[PDB]
């Protein structure tokens, strides 16, 4: 598509959290909506700033909602005066999931940026996923004969920081972040987190299938198509060729691990030699 | 009613990130902006947020505050739940430390005329490194009071003398024309958790296996490197056998250390191969056809 | 203490001549109080009144309070003694002196304010300036240490709930002092809940 | 205390004196920790007689410092 990856800077996250908190101080709200400013680098979005805009909606009806687009334009001008290279690239809202009226809001935003990106930023501290979920509006051409509609195609979202922004984040995360853990422990923790995320995704798919089976949701006929491919992609690890290749590869890596460990042991013995010699010299001169 | 040295300026995480980004973007201009917050009491100056003022034109210095832009930004921010008064101004010092020049003193005099407890914050985005940002808060010392023989502020605690002033700031008029207010940071659990997502790798790449062709090529290359490294390591051991203690480090200058490179290669290969093996073993269980 | 008051004023004079900052000034005041604690001897303050006048703002609050350290245990007469030291009413910068006088009165009768609790409670109730309330809270807590008197607790809790930093610090400290070791659920709940609600760091 | 009991005024005074870091006047609380070092002789009338105890040690071992 027109968007390959959306990089959301920590300043955007902090601004969104602050906007949500200051609006929610009123004690009666569900979500807040603002505008996202960034630059364009190849096909990778670089969402780097944001500003709040007045917004309200009805709890029952989805067609009733007000967004101050004049406020949008005025603050776009004010921000453009400060930073001309940051242009409107989309919008954000803090609702935990999508809304039925999100397509209308994206249509409103598309005038200012034709390829607008909606970045749902969950203020609640989710334990596994990233707080950002990026979507772009696409015209879904169905093959069932149903008329073409506008949907939100998901986009891989990442959190990246500028050099000074990273410096500030590390200053704010100085105490909390533990960097003493070695690289190997970090990779193993990454594997654990990947297992947890895969379990969560599979549980979401299972819950959707459970709802479909009991009739809570209709058969999409497109999620089923994707799920058949997913189950077909499950490799057979019991094949003789695969097992032999896996064993050969594991032995090829284990011989390297053995060589590295042997060299490490010899170097450790050399260190012990140096320590003992230094201790004996220190006690001999004293 | 002398100001107390125990006064503190509380900068929020959003405010700090905004000033750091604006100062780095405006290098080497002394880009300025306004700090919205609240004077909680005589000892606290909370800085809830900041907003950057646009630069009129070229020049590495603080320009005059545009009243129209400030009024428009304040009025519009009040429309979206930001009814916080201006508690002072911030401006960037790209690499020459945190202090106030004559132009900065004249600019801060305006805020002090408006609000007597306004604070001039200086952030050094160039000298700031990860985990330690170079920042300071200042307020002018009135010449009339100090000349007659009065301390600029009263010391009722140790809180105002915990940070030793830098010599660069002292040269540029610190404790003579302006005084430094201790800066503390307000961090909540929510914002810290939100910032923790920075560089947080996706769950997909946790189970993602590296290409086995490139992995084998890397293993072979590093092992071939350790071959020469051990060949040199033997010579290094023999040389250090007969080498005087003054040359233990001087003779290591400019010459590669086979032991250090051997350790680095061992660590790299151990990590890479162990991670790849563990990931493959996990994938053989998770993604199975049965 | 007064009979065996073998204090050395030479050291105090030697270090007073080296004073060049307000911090060292109040340090010398506190030191003079320390070496004359319980001796009712204010000679150093008497021969250096013009130097003692250099104290300003909270330093005055300290200096006056130093009296209570020097006259600690002088239970025979203290209200009259403090009134002799301090005039009843003064306009310029007298809030610090009045608060220091109340704090010094509490210091004189520390842990033994048998009949001075009533006077301190009346002064704290009939106080308008925040410095005066701070000093009165410190004195009342100092004079009701461990007594757990309900009237003192209620007045101090009201002063704490006034949400003034200067008043709140002394109010919280005296709230802890008055209910010293009582482990009462009400006191713990009030103080902790306020500490989780107040926005002034001095109160905390 | 001399009998081994926890002197509550001493502990409280020391703790609040340590709070001179945040508030200089609180240093005066150290006066609470000041316990006089004395041996008071009394009579049946709770009065003070002219009694001269004997210290079986050199006078310079426990004496005031010599004034400058
Ligand atoms: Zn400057």
């Amino acid at each position: 598509l027109a968007v390959q990856k959306v990089v959301v800077h920590p300043l955007v996250l902090l601004s969104v959290v602050d906007h949500f908190n200051r609006i929610g101080k009123v004690g009666n709200q569900k979500r807040v909506v603002g505008v996202l400013l960034g630059s364009w680098q190849k096909k990778v979005l670089d969402v780097s700033n944001s500003f709040a805009v007045p917004f309200d909606e009805d709890d029952k009806d989805d067609s009733v909602w007000f967004l101050d687009h004049d406020y949008l334009e005025n603050m776009y001008g004010m921000f453009k005066k400060v930073n001309a290279r940051e242009r409107i690239v989309g919008w954000y809202h803090t609702g935990p999931k999508l809304h039925k009226n999100d397509i209308a809001i994206n249509e409103l935003m598309k005038r200012y940026c034709p390829n607008s990106v909606l970045v749902i930023i969950d203020v609640k501290p989710k334990d596994l996923g990233l707080p950002t979920e990026a979507y772009i509006s696409v015209e879904e051409v169905h093959d069932d004969g149903t008329p073409t509609s506008k949907t939100f195609e998901h986009v891989t979202s990442e959190i990246g920081a500028e050099e000074a922004e990273e410096v500030g984040v590390e200053h704010l995360l100085r105490d909390i972040k533990d960097t003493t853990v070695g690289t190997l422990s970090q990779r193993i923790t990454n594997q654990v987190h990947g297992l947890k995320g895969l379990n969560s995704k599979l549980l979401d798919i299972r819950s959707y299938l459970e709802k479909v089976a009991t009739g809570k949701l209709p058969i999409n006929h497109q999620i089923i198509y994707q799920l058949q491919d997913v189950f077909n992609l499950l490799p057979d690890v019991s094949l003789q060729e695969f097992v032999k290749a896996f064993y050969l590869k594991t032995n090829d890596q284990m011989v390297v691990v053995y060589l590295a460990s042997l060299i490490r042991s010899v170097v450790a013995l050399h260190n012990l030699i140096n320590n003992k010699i230094a201790n004996r010299d220190a006690e001999k001169k004293e | 009613p002398a100001v107390d040295t125990a006064e503190q300026v509380y900068i929020s995480s959003l405010a700090l990130l905004k000033m750091l980004k604006h100062g780095r973007a405006g290098v080497p201009m002394e880009v300025m902006g306004l700090m919205l917050g609240e004077f909680v009491d005589d000892y606290t100056v909370r800085v809830i947020d900041v907003f950057a003022m646009p630069q009129s034109g070229t020049g590495v210095s603080v320009e005059a505050v545009d009243p129209v832009f400030q009024a428009k930004m304040l009025d519009m921010l009040k429309q979206t739940g930001r009814p916080e008064m201006v508690v002072g101004w911030y401006h960037s010092h790209p690499g020459f430390g945190c202090w106030l020049s004559g132009v900065d003193i004249n600019t801060q005099q305006s805020f002090e005329a408006l609000s007597e407890r306004a604070v001039a914050v200086v952030v050094d985005p160039i000298q700031s490194v990860k985990g330690k940002v170079v920042i300071d808060a200042f307020r002018l010392i009135n010449a009339n009071m100090m000349v007659l023989g009065h301390e600029p502020r009263q010391t009722t605690s140790n809180l105002g003398h915990l940070n030793k002033p830098s010599i660069q700031a002292l040269i540029h008029g610190l404790n003579r024309h302006y005084y430094s207010i201790t800066i503390n940071y307000r961090k909540n659990e929510l914002e810290q958790k939100m910032l923790l997502n920075l560089h947080k790798k996706s769950w997909m790449e946790g189970l993602t296996l590296q290409d086995y062709s490139e992995h084998c090529k890397h293993n072979e290359s590093v092992v071939k490197e350790m071959l020469e490294l051990a060949k040199n390591y033997n010579k290094a051991v023999e040389e250090e056998d007969k080498m005087t203690p003054e040359q233990l480090a001087i003779k290591n200058v400019g010459k590669q250390d086979p032991k250090r490179h051997l350790e680095e290669h061992v660590d790299v290969l151990m990590t890479s191969n162990i991670v790849q093996c563990l990931a493959a073993m996990l994938d053989t269980v998770v993604f199975k056809l049965i | 203490l007064i009979r065996n008051n073998n204090t050395d004023l030479m050291i105090l004079k030697n270090t007073k001549d080296a004073v060049r900052n307000s911090v060292c000034h109040t340090a010398t005041v506190i030191a003079n109080s320390f070496m004359h604690c319980g001796t009712t001897s204010d000679q150093f303050l008497r021969d250096n009144l013009e130097w003692l006048a250099r104290a300003t703002n909270w330093a005055k609050f300290t200096a006056t309070a130093s009296l209570g350290v020097i006259h600690k245990g002088h239970e025979k007469e203290a209200l009259q003694l403090m009134a002799t030291y301090l005039p009843k009413d003064t306009s310029p910068g007298s809030a610090y002196q009045e608060g220091g006088g109340l704090y010094a009165l509490g210091l004189i009768h520390a842990n033994h304010g048998g009949d001075i609790i009533d006077y301190l409670l009346n002064q704290l109730k009939n106080a308008s300036n925040d410095i005066v309330r701070h000093g009165g809270s410190l004195g009342l807590g100092l004079a009701a240490m461990g007594t757990a008197r309900q009237d003192v607790y209620d007045l101090l809790k009201t002063n704490l709930y006034q949400d003034d930093a200067v008043t709140g610090e002394a109010a919280g400290l005296a709230l802890g002092l008055v209910m010293l070791g009582s482990k009462n659920a009400q006191a713990i709940e009030d103080m902790v809940g306020y500490a989780q609600e107040t926005q002034h760091e001095k109160i905390l | 205390s001399r009998t081994g009991h926890t002197h509550m005024p001493s502990v409280v005074g020391v703790l609040v004196f340590t709070q001179f870091w945040f508030w200089f006047p609180l240093s005066h609380f150290l006066s609470l920790a000041y316990t006089p070092t004395c041996v008071i002789g009394l009579n049946k009338d709770l009065k003070m007689p002219k009694v001269q105890y004997k210290s079986n040690c050199k006078p310079s071992t426990f004496a005031y410092p010599a004034p400058l």
